[PDB]
DNA sequence: ATCGGATGTATATATCTGACACGTGCCTGGAGACTAGGGAGTAATCCCCTTGGCGGTTAAAACGCGGGGGAGAATCCGTACGTGCGTTTAAGCGGTGCTAGAGCTGTCTACGACCAATTGAGCGGCCTCGGCACCGGGATTCTCGAT
DNA sequence: TCGAGAATCCCGGTGCCGAGGCCGCTCAATTGGTCGTAGACAGCTCTAGCACCGCTTAAACGCACGTACGGATTCTCCCCCGCGTTTTAACCGCCAAGGGGATTACTCCCTAGTCTCCAGGCACGTGTCAGATATATACATCCGAT
């Protein structure tokens, strides 16, 4: 029994999300920006993970390797390098 | 000579939904177009999961795998639903 | 159940509203649930049932919470959220939030109860070849009413609802939680009783 | 003391020239499996696999608050808002 | 002896053979199982029904007995799921949904 | 003389433009310039009517969805009359430039 | 010796780029829109028009069939119904 | 003597054959694709690897780190339109700050 | 078991263009990635050329034509241009 | 030229911007100009040269002026692009006429390299007339033969030699309206 | 504007360190030397469909003017957000320890490719009639200025 | 908020051309086998992902203060809309020429296929040098006092 991950999305904290949006071109930021960036973050890694994991599945395995993320963000169109 | 399309299928299909509704032939070409576009869409990530896994066949668990990951919320569900009964009727036969 | 034949004394069910079916094209949202044809046991949403824990040893008791249905591993998924048994609880957690280790053992394992279980926001897929039977869950009252026939092995109760470390116990109605199941998308559902303990 | 703005400026030109992540890794690794805890039970990840997740995701996240700053000065501000993320994501597609 | 077409052992209208044969030689991989093509006729039968009967809704409420594809643009763009998988798709004299911003109203 | 105020006829023009599928520009001039456009490619081509046909579906089906873009976002500069900057900021976001 | 094709972006009618922009939900339309959008059309056109000569050149073809524009517009993500 | 020594190019134009003739493409493939397809790619890499040197000697950096990628692929106008919808890892953003933002 | 990559031919065009220039492996990996990227959009879109045409081949012709719908701008006029050069060399030896 | 045999007495040569040049990698700024040499004679073919070629569609022969050098294009190895005049008959017999419209032109049409000026020089250079390579041009028109517009026909020259010709062909294009 | 203090930054130089470039064994993939079956080059012919023309209509485009109202500027007020400073928190690290599961291997069987005989399913062509386009006439639903 | 005027809407009548059903009629789908190998699968190796412990200290959080920015508000100029009048070239019907798209047939060039042979490139190992880190020193910039 592993304790329960609840509400990490809080986790991203807002300097976190202001170093962000600086390295963005951002000055001024509003208050509900942070709870908006937490749900916009929360829907792109739903989206995201659902296809790494459908593909882990579909190779039989138990483990999400780094070939299922890259193969699930080239699929939605953000293809990323390096790995 | 001969080129082949979906119109047979779409109108039985439709006769199957609609008994006494029509179809033109512009909206016939576009029913066309559909279907080879997601045959297209799915046969791809069917080819592209089994070169995933360095398989070389495509079996219809690779069609499911792709039907999940293409249609959206409910139209996988029956899609998948559609597809297992298909397959079920198939291999007793 | 893994394959067809992992499910071969069982038969799937499904029931729009009251009817049943034996649809293709959706509608304007259709249950599920598994029927053991040796007697006719039918585990849907909300249903207790009790399931061998070949890791502990011994048993572990969980509530269906959602049916997946064709995936592309498994034909069915049966997830379900956890219960805690008597020994997987924290007896300093429990001598302190309602009031030497050994001590608070003795305590727990004299004072309790040995059919008490406590609900947790963490879930774990099911397969079949490890289900007995189906849990019968009480509530505070109606574990009192009942003393005297009570079945060791088909009656438990449960009052509060903890994190799977044991601690921090908040209680609410089983019986409201065995509706709310059922009543709503398990997404939705999940959440709730996550957050009810934070 | 600076005005305000100032240290707003240092900020992006600091976090301009640099090329580290800007989020904590093992909250941003927690928020990963819970996430996948709906998908799948008990699932493990390499460290690569959830590295380039943050990678990906703040990749996103820029580009997605470079298209936001346009939104809010189009609107003569330099304050982002919350209609001009969902304006953004309304003209990307994303809604 | 005699011959049935496989689209009849699975129940379905589309076919079976001409699905498996696109598959085999359209140089998707090197074998195909003979799952693959009833699998992909029935997910194509399904999809082209909801198109199907959403688009005959749309050409009822119009009182018209067949289908234009004005009638294919109303029942994509109304269907959440469908609008979602057509989304980079342009139907062709399919036209757009009725609609006007709340700010643009007279006031 | 009856006449109707500013932005009476623009919805009505709205709505009658909106429940409608056919080609909102000029079919020859349209070919026309689809020629002009190709001539810089290849000498002497010809086109099948279904060529250009698709062209025009494809060209105003890509400005209509343009506009709407453009559309919100000069609404989200609290304005109701589209500006080159809406356009500009719409293609930017998009991608396009 | 062809019919010389000059000044046919101005064929792209002010009317014409009303009747797109009124289809579109837009009540006010700017002065300087009509050529912003008469700019924007030749971009887009001239994209999709070189792919698909590039597709029917290929083809060791003359005439540009509904194909090739099909292929091309599919091939910038633009997929187009009815016409193959 | 292998085919990429007798074509001039440093791509292995045996391995490019193996992928096009075993990566499901086409029933056949002719020889002299795999022999155009390396050439293209190592002119591809030089681009990409000079623009990325220069940036390097820019930065007093006698190594290429995925910075000097992203700066040489973001400042090339074309490079940028190849890699448009393709995210370079560890590469950060190009420094540019609107003009409205600036102090006064 | 083996898994091969573009390494050691990366690398010897980086020593061609730039004697004295090193690569990281965070970029080596990046440029490895870039090259089966291309590579794979390529090969896609000869075989999509080979299809249209009712070609059962993707001879170098089909690999012109997908670099000048792929590559952009003068990118495009010098690949095809080397690609030319190789071709001439190949068939001389 | 269409296949490779097809320009064997020609070759190609590449110059920076008026220097020779003979190199891979894309120079940032530096476009690079094309020209094609006849080996038989060095006879240079490049942007602005006016040459002649054998019509066999019309049984006589045509006057073009080189706008643009497509190398390698998938059908051709090499374009040759160019705009076209109009001879005396189709509107003094060595006098042409410019347009803007286009021709592609194959190497074995090709015959000699025209001569061409404008009005003063024609006059001044009256007794010393060649009536197979020397011409004259004093306007251009549309290819219907009409909308006669007067221009030097040296500064025409200049200036396809120095812009795009994705911008010159327009130019010319909009200077009968 | 001009000048001093304070703040953070660009900059010079030096120091570790672990990541990178090269040496080495080797084995599995690429090359050389044939062969064969079909795909593709190439010429000949049918015929479809693309180009072009002409006349008359008129509906759309172009032009112009009055004027309503919308974009933009300038102002005022409140408050929300930036900036430091002190306190609280847990991220990061640097190790150990383990074991679940990724990865590689060696069969062996079931399933799919391949080819020959047969036919009826799906194609192309041919009418042909009715759903729908077109047009008009009267009703309904607005819009806008005011008793 | 009540009537006059003006768009749209709905219904009746007429005609038309395109959707549908049906007729042969090729050819591809089916059937019926054989044979080859892809993968299902149990087993062994061992990689690395999980879990944890404590320490350091950087990061996050909360709070005080102030200012500058967003939002509401009023005014104003001109620009774009509604509408009338004039001009134009899109458009429809019908006709003719032929260019080039398909189709077919013949030939032969080419690429898959195989067998053998060998070396190119990778896993592994190792030393060592370019970059991350650090301390300190000018220096640009900000900001308020004057």
């Amino acid at each position: 029994h592993r304790k329960v991950l609840r509400d990490n999305i809080q986790g991203i904290t807002k300097p976190a999300i202001r170093r962000l949006a600086r390295r963005g071109g951002v000055k001024r930021i509003s208050g509900l920006i942070y709870e908006e960036t937490r749900g916009v973050l929360k829907v792109f890694l739903e989206n995201v993970i659902r296809d790494a994991v459908t593909y882990t599945e579909h190779a039989k395995r138990k483990t999400v390797t780094a070939m299922d993320v890259v193969y699930a963000l080239k699929r939605q169109g953000r293809t990323l390098y390096g790995f | 000579t001969r080129k082949e399309s979906y119109a047979i299928y779409v109108y039985k299909v439709l006769k199957q939904v609609h008994p006494d509704t029509g179809i033109s032939s512009k909206a016939m070409s576009i029913m066309n177009s559909f279907v080879n576009d997601v045959f297209e869409r799915i046969a791809g990530e069917a080819s592209r999961l089994a070169h995933y896994n360095k398989r070389s066949t495509i079996t219809s668990r690779e069609i499911q795998t792709a039907v999940r990951l293409l249609l959206p919320g409910e139209l996988a569900k029956h899609a998948v639903s559609e597809g297992t009964k298909a397959v079920t009727k198939y291999t007793s036969a | 159940a893994k394959t067809l034949k992992d499910l071969q004394g069982w038969e799937i069910i499904t029931t729009d509203e009251q009817g049943n079916i034996i649809k293709r094209l959706r509608r304007r949202k259709t249950e599920h649930y598994l029927k053991r044809s040796s007697d006719g046991i039918k585990l849907g949403r909300g249903d207790s049932v009790v399931m061998h824990n070949e890791a502990a040893g011994t048993y572990s008791v969980y509530m269906i919470q959602e049916l997946r249905l064709n995936t592309i591993n498994n034909v069915v998924e049966l997830w379900a959220l956890t219960y805690l048994r008597w020994f997987e609880v924290n007896p300093l957690a429990h001598y302190r939030q309602f009031n030497p280790l050994n001590y608070y053992n003795k305590l727990f394992s004299e004072t309790a109860n040995k059919n008490e279980l406590y609900l947790t926001a963490e879930l774990a897929e099911l397969q079949l070849f490890n289900f007995i039977r189906v849990a019968n869950v009480m509530d505070g009252s109606k574990w009192e009413v009942l003393k005297g026939n009570v079945d060791p092995e088909r009656d438990f109760t449960v009052r509060y609802i903890c994190e799977p470390t044991g601690e921090k116990f908040v209680d609410i109605n089983i019986e409201d939680v065995k509706a709310y199941i059922k009543k709503v998308e398990p997404r939705e559902a999940q959440e709730y009783l996550k957050d009810l303990t934070l | 003391r600076y005005r305000p703005g100032t240290v707003a400026l240092r900020e992006i030109r600091r976090y301009q020239k640099s090329t580290e992540l800007l989020i904590r890794k093992l909250p941003f690794q927690r928020l990963v499996r819970e996430i996948a805890q709906d998908f799948k039970t008990d699932l493990r990840f390499q460290s690569s696999a959830v590295m380039a997740l943050q990678e990906a995701s703040e990749a996103y996240l820029v580009a997605l608050f470079e298209d936001t700053n346009l939104c809010a000065i189009h609107a003569k501000r330099v304050t982002i808002m919350p209609k001009d993320i969902q304006l953004a994501r309304r003209i990307r597609g994303e809604r | 002896a005699k011959a049935k077409t496989r689209s009849s052992r699975a129940g379905l209208q589309f076919p079976v053979g001409r699905v498996h044969r696109l598959l085999r030689k359209g140089n998707y991989a090197e074998r195909v199982g003979a799952g693959a093509p009833v699998y992909l006729a029935a997910v194509l039968e399904y999809l082209t029904a909801e198109i199907l009967e959403l688009a005959g809704n749309a050409a009822r409420d119009n009182k018209k007995t067949r289908i234009i594809p004005r009638h294919l643009q109303l029942a994509v763009r109304n269907d959440e799921e469908l609008n979602k998988l057509l989304g980079r798709v342009t139907i062709a004299q399919g036209g757009v949904l009725p609609n006007i911003q709340s700010v643009l109203l007279p006031k």
